[PDB]
């Protein structure tokens, strides 16, 4: 099957372009055409839905007229024209707001019409290259096909950010290249495909199949209807008397098509349920540690791990696990495989629910007897030497704290009595300063090292362990200015602070990233880069107005001990990607290998419409969201399980094509 | 609808926060934008925040730094300039537009329908 060489490098290079032009599409709509947000999201979703529903207009026009490999060429040409009318509609010089809109919309329309009709037909054509005697090697071809698709997706994710940023196309931000590169690579794929015209095994279409199928099914739904008569409406099956016409060599084919269609009924719900992890799992990742000690991993980037697992399990599965199954009588009939894929998907969402139930158990470390939690913050310009001691210079704590930084650690200062007037030993700039802050046991305390001109002093702050509500954090502030401030993170209440090292009161603000907060003093208004604020974490911010560096806020955090890392989410990624690989590849092969020779691509159309109806269900359901995450995952697991049982029962009775 | 406005004089290098409340209808259903008008013959788009505040866009100038935000509760929108200079002494207008399906640009004096009075921020 050497001629499949120019079938996989084409799918790679066109999925690459499609995923590249999808990611930048929303940014282009919002920031170039300057469209309203609801209009932009609406048109983007409409374009995706059109991409998903058009495969019928490709499969029918392949298996009825014009054949295929003459639909691939003559439809990828329209696809190229669509990319041209897109990249031409991003030119910022000629025309404005009417040309730029007309070309863009025509480009979306033609690109959708191309992709939805290249996607099924290319896989069907790749299948046809093989011989029925070599029925086994087709499975590896479809595995390689899916590998190429997800490799394209992966490379698009890694390389599209390097296109839409800081280029000049003509006097403004550069979106033509962000569209030109996908178009250029796709038209360079249309030339690698056409090179194989001397190599393929082009099957001529056998007849006006979709016309024949529709006419046959209509006549079928006419014979049983014997209103005031009848003795043999349609006996032993529901087509067997749609056979007085339409010779039987076709009636078997339409029977097979109907049986596979009846089998594919439950699947769209599964596609919707599996889809609802691209965003909700990211919300899960937002609420957990991610530094990893090697590379601080942003929660958004976690997504790219999904295609990577496909690239690492496809050659793992198809070359290890499937053979290891074949060691004995275990008979995967390419339907048990899809059922077990469904089962692993359900197990994956159950594991996600378990992870949720574990995350909501964060508590910051409570104190037992003779235990106070301390956390020293330094603001002296140089470096300071921190020591805490007892009655007689008796060891309680030694620690060298550096200059301006943040801090998240602490230390379990083993106190000694009901209350110990702590002797602090701070040494800085070769100075000896010792003050006493009487403290109560089993609490949390913080120090501020501040520049008292030549010398320094220690300020003690006692935290009251007011925990914040679920999925939300609490903050308090320390002021170092000469005037009282007002830092209103929240909507209604203007939080206030005090001058000359004052203390604020705890405020409970929504978790997230706060880049700038209103801060009005007696005279001046400004803002500060508070940055990220994880939930279940008590933050303390010190506001400084140092002469050299201006207004900057020095972080100081509490911490939940049992904060699970960004790991422990790979297991649910592993179990969902195993489901995806065991399901998609097997579905492609099953659709191709259980289809009559005259309609080899309408089954691919049925599979793609399954995915499309799944997307439509995703769209309709996603708006009706009012449930907690853990309950959401347990419901998505129970529903997926019942769908799996429905599919298993409806597959145990599916007679195979022969 | 019936929008309002609050803000004032500045030092040559200070900053401000502009406030705009909705006085007669649910502020959630309103796309929102900021305009200026120098004491000349212009009407410059300044910044724009979309419904739910999820998408924000700033003009090419966006003097120093600007940040728009909105809380659909209490129905108010916040503009925060950073580096006001002796330019942009203008009459900053606050503009609103209902959530329709239109292809009109979000950064023009055409999409917004009901801009109210404006402050007289000087520098």
């Amino acid at each position: 099957p050497v001629s499949i060489a120019f079938i996989v490098v084409n799918e790679f290079c066109e999925r690459f372009s499609y995923y590249g032009m999808k990611a930048v599409l929303t940014l282009y709509f919002l920031y170039f055409l300057h469209w309203n947000e609801d209009t932009s999201t609406s048109v983007y979703h409409a374009f995706s839905s059109l991409c998903y529903f058009t495969p019928i207009l490709g499969a029918a026009i392949a298996d009825s007229w014009l054949g295929k490999f003459k639909t691939i060429i003559y439809l990828s040409l329209v696809y190229v024209l669509g990319h041209v009318f897109k990249s031409l509609g991003a030119i910022p010089i000629l025309g404005g707001k009417m040309l730029h809109t007309i070309l863009s919309l025509v480009g979306l329309s033609l690109i959708a019409l191309g992709t939805g009709g290249i996607k099924p037909c290319v896989a069907a054509f790749g299948g046809d290259q093989f011989e029925e005697e070599h029925a086994e090697a087709r499975t590896r071809y479809f595995s390689v096909f899916y590998l190429a698709i997800n490799a394209g997706s992966l490379i698009s994710t890694f390389i599209t950010p390097m296109l839409r940023g800081d280029v000049k196309c003509f006097g403004q931000d550069c979106y033509a290249l962000a569209f030109g590169v996908p178009g250029l690579l796709m038209v360079l794929a249309l030339v690698v495909f056409a090179m194989g015209s001397k190599m393929y095994r082009k099957p001529p279409p056998e007849g006006n199949i979709v016309a024949q199928v529709i006419k046959c099914i209509w006549f079928a739904l006419c014979n049983r209807f014997r209103n005031r008569s009848g003795d043999l409406p349609k006996r032993q099956h529901w087509l067997d008397w749609a056979a007085e016409k339409y010779p039987k060599h076709l009636i078997a084919d339409v029977k097979a098509l109907t049986r596979v269609l009846f089998l594919y009924i439950p699947l769209p719900m599964f596609w919707a349920l599996l889809d609802q992890q691209g965003s909700r799992w990211t919300l899960q990742a937002n609420k957990m540690n991610g530094d990893l000690g090697f590379f601080v991993l942003q929660p958004d980037q976690m997504q790219v791990l999904n295609p990577f697992l496909v690239l690492i399990f496809i050659p793992l599965f198809d070359l290890v696990i499937y053979r290891l199954i074949s060691k004995c009588r275990i008979n995967f009939s390419s339907l048990r495989k899809m059922a077990v894929g469904m089962i692993l998907a359900c197990l994956a969402f159950a594991v996600a629910a378990l992870v949720e139930t574990k995350i909501n158990g964060m508590i910051h470390p409570q104190p037992a007897s003779q235990e106070i939690f301390l956390q020293v913050l330094n603001l002296a310009d140089g470096d300071v030497k921190v020591t805490v001691l007892g009655s007689r210079n008796n060891s309680l704590l030694v620690e060298s704290v550096s200059s301006f930084q943040n801090t998240t650690h602490y230390s379990k200062l083993h106190l000694e009595a009901k209350s110990q007037d702590l002797h602090f030993h701070l040494k800085y700039n070769s100075l000896s300063v010792h003050n006493d802050h009487s403290v109560e046991e089993k609490n949390c305390y913080q120090l501020l090292i501040h520049q008292d001109g030549e010398s320094i002093s220690s300020m003690l702050v006692k935290d009251t362990g007011i925990k914040p509500a679920n999925g939300m954090a609490a903050i308090r502030f320390i002021n170092t200015l000469h005037k009282d401030l007002n830092i209103s993170l929240d909507t209604d209440a203007p939080l206030s602070v005090g001058k000359d090292y004052g203390v604020s009161a705890y405020r409970t603000v929504l978790r997230g990233k706060y880049p700038a907060v209103h801060c009005e003093t007696e005279d001046k208004v400004f803002s500060l880069d508070l940055g990220q604020l994880d939930f279940g974490t008590t933050y303390l911010f010190v506001i400084t107005n140092i002469t050299s560096q201006g207004l900057q806020a020095w972080k100081a955090e509490d911490i939940p001990v049992n904060k699970l890392s960004i790991a422990w989410q790979l297991p649910q990624y592993v179990l969902v990607t195993a489901a995806e690989v065991m399901f998609s590849v097997t579905g492609l092969e099953f659709s191709y290998s259980q289809a009559p020779s005259s309609m080899k691509s309408v089954l691919q159309a049925a599979w793609l419409l399954t995915v499309a109806v799944g997307n439509i269900i995703v769209l309709v359901v996603a708006q009706f969201s009012g449930l907690a995450q853990w309950a959401e995952f347990v419901l998505f697991s129970c529903l997926l399980l019942v769908v799996c049982l429905i599919f298993s029962v409806m597959a145990y009775y599916y007679v195979p094509l022969k | 609808q019936l929008v309002e406005s609050g803000g004032g004089l500045v030092q040559p290098g200070g900053s401000l926060r502009l406030l705009c409340v909705a006085s007669g209808r649910p502020f959630n259903d309103y796309d929102m934008g900021w305009f200026r008008q120098a004491p000349g013959k212009e009407r410059e788009f300044v910044a724009s925040i979309s419904w739910s505040g999820r998408v924000t866009d700033y003009s090419d100038s966006m003097k120093g730094r600007c940040t728009v935000s909105r809380d659909n509760a209490k129905g108010t929108m916040f503009l925060q300039m950073s580096n006001l200079v002796p330019r942009d002494t203008a009459v900053y207008y606050c503009a609103a537009a209902r959530r329709r399906w239109t292809f009109k640009a979000t950064n023009t004096e055409e999409f917004y329908e009901t801009w109210g009075q404006g402050t007289q921020v000087t520098v």
